[PDB]
């Protein structure tokens, strides 16, 4: 239907360029842990 | 049995199975809720 | 001993750039199978 | 006939990126010389 198929592949490439470069600068992705919300949820529960 | 030298790429898992993952590794594994799908991502760090 | 330590890291990067780009052009690495040598070895054995 | 014409140009670019990067890592292309086959051909001839 859409000729855009190769423009989907052209998105993937820079993502790899982005991801690889991000690891060099030590920018941390997937840092979300159990810290704030549940404590607030505990406070909101009380 | 082998020890992972560097962090493995994240994989999608259910909340029940992913919490289980944490029960073995827990310093060595990392799990998060995905807000939209309610499921969890499982990422094994180095030392697993 | 050698200050070259960061020049070792600077080799690794383009290797990733090389490897990623090589997969796009479908240039196949690790193609060596059992084809020629053992047949020749079989012939050389006879 | 095919609109893909610019996707042919987009292949050429990374090839240059590939080739240039490959020379930096000293990965040698076009290394095939007269070594194995003709010796085997000589053996297969005998």
């Amino acid at each position: 239907s859409a000729a855009l198929g190769e423009f989907a592949e052209k998105v993937t490439g820079p993502d790899g360029v982005l991801a690889s470069a991000a690891r060099l600068v030590l920018n941390q992705l997937g840092l979300s842990d159990v810290v704030t919300t549940p404590e607030a949820a505990t406070d909101a529960e009380l | 049995s082998v020890f992972l030298d560097k962090d493995f790429t994240f994989v999608v898992s259910s909340e029940a199975d992913a919490r289980a993952f944490v029960q073995f590794d827990p310093e060595h594994t990392v799990a998060r809720p995905l807000p939209d799908s309610s499921d969890w991502e499982v990422t094994r760090k180095a030392g697993t």
